[PDB]
């Protein structure tokens, strides 16, 4: 099916697939409400898009405000921030075993980051993907999976 | 190998745009949809004094150019200034804009400017007081459809010691009226003529065959001087490159030029 197709029914069922519950991870997460199949779009981190150049003046703005930062790298060009405006996608936690994956899509120009389902994701699931984050120097992780690095990082 | 550049004259370098740059080249105008952005032009100055201009052919109130002079390390999506190794002007009211700071050390701009720019800096001497060898990287690739060439770039100087490059200096007139000087200060490292775009900003840069209001000194160069010039210069570096690479020995003249 053609991705503006696709993107068109997630942003049609996006709010009535997903629901965000009190996280047995860690506070408030996204979870599954319906059968998720593998590969489909399960949710668009909407939000604000930007330029990459403005994220930090954003950024240490957030970090005048005590304001955490919702940001998600588009590409090394672009960035969806989510801090003032976005949806529910920002209470998706991670899993060192995922069952869902972002992927950057295009839709007539514009790029759309989506988390879609690493697997046949079942009702009550709580959404978990990969984010990939850079090695500190520390997040313990509290994902619950026997894989789990202990630390994002 | 060559490094032919795809140009008539010694225009705004396409290879050095962001991806949020537009041109025509009816006029060689630069114009953008969001923010700000930077462009540049084919030349790169690194002796002499030389002068070009920036034509401005719209100017909406939420439309403000800015335009000036960057060195290499220059951001060409951020606004022309917002570094230490760039120096403009914003057009709104005349303000040399460098570091992000904007001093009011300046005359008024004009909707309809044909502003010339004047700089001069030292001769590579005063500029290095060492070698100024230039031993290039050449790189071949075959991009989708067409063959290029890579190259490495400087890497972002953590320059916090004030060295200006003895007697460089930098002039802004409007329309060939002095509005004086802009920046005595100048870092060394090549330099090259920026235009910063806002939201739908139209203006060209311009090389001095075709002036309006040139100034008459003899030693000042126009664009395209200086443009064949580092064009020339380029090939003499391939050709040497060539040569090391490919047949043993070296050899250049007294060293003074």
């Amino acid at each position: 099916l053609p991705m503006p197709m696709r993107f068109r029914h997630l942003k049609k069922t996006s709010k009535e697939a997903v629901g965000v519950y009190r996280s047995p991870i860690h506070g408030r997460g996204l979870f599954c409400k319906r059968n998720i199949d593998a590969g489909e779009m399960v949710i668009e981190y909407a939000g604000i898009v930007i330029r990459s150049i403005l994220t930090d003046k954003r950024e240490k703005y957030y970090d005048s405000k005590g304001i955490g930062c919702y940001m998600f790298r588009i590409d090394d060009s672009e960035v969806v921030d989510a801090t003032m405006h976005g949806n529910a996608a920002r209470f998706i936690n991670h899993s060192c075993e995922p069952n869902c994956y972002s992927r950057v899509i295009n839709i007539d120009g514009q790029k759309h980051i989506v988390i879609f389902a690493m697997r046949k994701i079942y009702r009550g699931e709580e959404l978990t993907y990969d984010y990939k984050f850079p090695i500190e120097d520390k997040l313990p992780c509290n994902c619950g999976a026997k894989k789990c690095r202990k630390f994002l990082n | 190998l060559y490094r032919a550049c795809l140009y008539e004259r010694v225009l705004l370098a396409l290879h050095d745009r962001a991806p949020q740059l537009k041109i025509s080249d009816d006029r060689l105008t630069v114009v953008g949809e969001k923010g700000y952005s930077m462009v540049r032009a084919s030349h790169g100055v690194r002796k002499g004094a030389w002068y070009f201009e920036i034509t401005v052919d719209e100017m909406p109130p939420d439309t403000a150019a800015r335009l000036g002079w960057s060195q290499p390390l220059g951001n060409l999506q951020a606004p022309l200034g917002y570094d230490k190794f760039s120096y403009s002007w914003r057009s709104k009211k005349g303000t040399k804009f460098h570091q992000s700071i904007g001093k009011h050390y300046s005359s008024g701009y004009g909707q309809g400017d044909v502003l010339g720019f004047y700089i001069n800096l030292p001769e590579d001497t005063e500029t290095a007081k060492s070698l100024p060898d230039t031993y290039k990287d050449k790189a071949l690739i075959k991009f989708k459809s067409y063959l290029y060439f890579e190259e490495k770039d400087f890497v972002d100087k953590a320059e916090k010691s004030l060295k200006q490059t003895p007697h460089s200096e930098i002039i802004f007139y409007k329309n060939g009226v002095n509005q004086g000087v802009a920046y005595k200060d100048i870092f060394e490292g090549v330099y090259f003529p920026a235009i910063s775009l806002y939201k739908s900003c139209t203006v060209s840069i311009n090389f001095g065959p075709c002036f309006k209001y040139p100034p008459k000194d003899l030693t000042y160069r126009p664009m395209s001087d200086m443009g064949w010039g580092a064009v020339v210069e380029h090939t003499l570096a391939d050709v040497l490159y060539h040569v090391e690479t490919e047949v043993d020995g070296r050899r250049s003249p007294p060293w003074e030029p």
